[PDB]
């Protein structure tokens, strides 16, 4: 097995950490690299697929 | 094979107007009842399109 790492987007990362999601607690969160702190609650907002 | 063709006829294309077209979502965020100012590559209103 060989790895090539050049000036490319490098879409192959592989292993990563997973965690269950909590609610109604002031908690630190990280969504797709977006860091933040706060309490999460159910949302009734209608987004778009993109 | 790629067959040569030198009998091309030059026909003057029509010119028309793009009245209120050429607008797109510039990102992937959600907003509700908000006026927002953006700077990007857009098609100017009432332009000269072929
Ligand atoms: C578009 O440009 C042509 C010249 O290239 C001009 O004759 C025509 O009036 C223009 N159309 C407009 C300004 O709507």
């Amino acid at each position: 097995l060989s790895f090539e790492l050049l000036h490319a987007p490098a879409t192959v990362c592989g292993p990563k950490k997973s965690t269950n999601l909590v609610k109604n607690k002031c908690v630190n969160f990280n969504f797709n690299g977006l860091k933040g702190t706060g309490v999460l609650t159910e949302s009734n907002k209608k987004f778009l697929p993109f | 094979q790629c067959v040569n063709l030198t009998t091309r006829t030059q026909l003057p294309p029509a010119y028309t107007n793009s009245f209120t077209r050429g607008v797109y979502y510039p990102d992937k965020v959600f907003r509700s009842s908000v006026l927002h100012s953006t700077q990007d590559l857009f098609l100017p209103f009432f332009s000269n399109v072929t």
